[PDB]
């Protein structure tokens, strides 16, 4: 009771773990891809400053 | 001496009913109420991922 009980639990902090870090991993993506077009927009504005 | 030659045969009972059948009916709830700690907490793992996606 004390086994079956721990073992299920930890299994329950791992998949919390793991979809916490998947969703993390896609969120740090999608904000890098919209962080670089910041720089690159920036960028080809500044090229053409007199 | 009879008599507690049929006391042996008590306790055999006794303790079947007051030590082991108990503790037999604990483990049995602790392992079906696990899986609701676990499935409670899987669900609420998947609903805080979606919050944070």
């Amino acid at each position: 009771g004390e086994k079956v009980k721990q073992v299920l639990l930890a299994q329950a902090e791992a998949e919390k773990i793991r979809k916490i870090g998947e969703a993390e991993a896609a969120v740090i993506e999608a904000m890098g891809k919209a962080e670089a077009e910041r720089m690159k927009l920036k960028a080809e504005a500044y090229q053409k400053y007199g | 001496v009879a008599v507690q030659e049929q006391e042996i045969a008590r306790r055999e009972k006794e303790l079947e009913a007051r030590v082991r059948k108990p503790a037999e009916a604990e483990r049995y709830k602790l392992e079906r109420l696990a899986e609701a700690e676990k499935s409670q907490l899987i669900m609420q793992a998947e609903a805080e991922a979606a919050s944070v996606r």
